[PDB]
């Protein structure tokens, strides 16, 4: 990777370091549908067999999972 | 109306080719979750700072 | 004649700065062009992820 | 014995990838830097020898060209 300034390297570590935080504090139904679909690549389906719940619901339990993390990653101050 | 619920869905990438034109088409003629999605378009952005395996980590680790 | 109006990219993208990515999340709170801008792009990156940058960089190789 | 599904995802990966090569290298380039290697505006900047500036702009229209590409190719509406 090229190299950064001395500042974006530090804020781009307390970035990732926040957004870390922000996801340990989910539920942990809420960090396994993200978990799932966006660090896997994984499809409602599928992840609806994987846990044990229908699709329909996976779609809605992502739509939380998302809103609670950004509620957290705003009040951490990462996104407004 | 089912659709307000598959905005993160859709913004993360894991709605079927055939959920995400049927969204799309929806999207076209419905404000709301229109302004739904923008509302989170800047979540894959901040979630594709870390990898798969940091997050492995904090699963296991609760 | 606005510069922020280029910046919809690099932010769906992910590549915006930390502390350009505050500046324009702030203009996008006053900005209903910008925000209609980054709502068209915000499918993109979930395409995108359908790909593997190994992929990608045989593709860009040739 | 594919699934309905297995299959329109199958194509939709063909497409994007088609329509990533159609793309002009300098557009493609850009893609690369920012989505795939997770590089910030700057860092593609000092890595391209360009202003930072063009940078987002260049990325602005290379997204765009993408997504018209995308879009006659119906992988997007
Ligand atoms: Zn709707
Ligand atoms: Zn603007």
């Amino acid at each position: 990777d090229p190299e950064q300034s001395t500042p974006d390297e530090v804020n781009a570590a307390l970035d990732r370091l926040l957004i870390a935080d922000a996801l340990a504090q989910l539920s942990a139904e809420h960090r396994a549908v993200i978990q799932r679909s966006y660090y896997r690549g994984w499809s409602t389906a599928q992840i609806a067999t994987d846990l044990g719940i229908a699709e329909g619901t996976v779609k809605s339990r992502l739509h939380y999972a998302v809103r609670a993390l950004r509620l957290t990653l705003q009040e951490l101050g990462v996104t407004r | 109306h089912h659709y307000a619920m598959w905005d993160a869905a859709y913004v993360l990438g894991a709605l079927s080719a055939a959920d995400r034109r049927e969204f799309e088409a929806h999207l076209a003629g419905c404000p709301e979750c229109r302004g739904a999605v923008t509302e989170l378009c800047g979540v894959p952005a901040l979630l594709s700072q870390l990898d798969r395996d940091e997050v492995a980590a904090i699963s296991e680790s609760a």
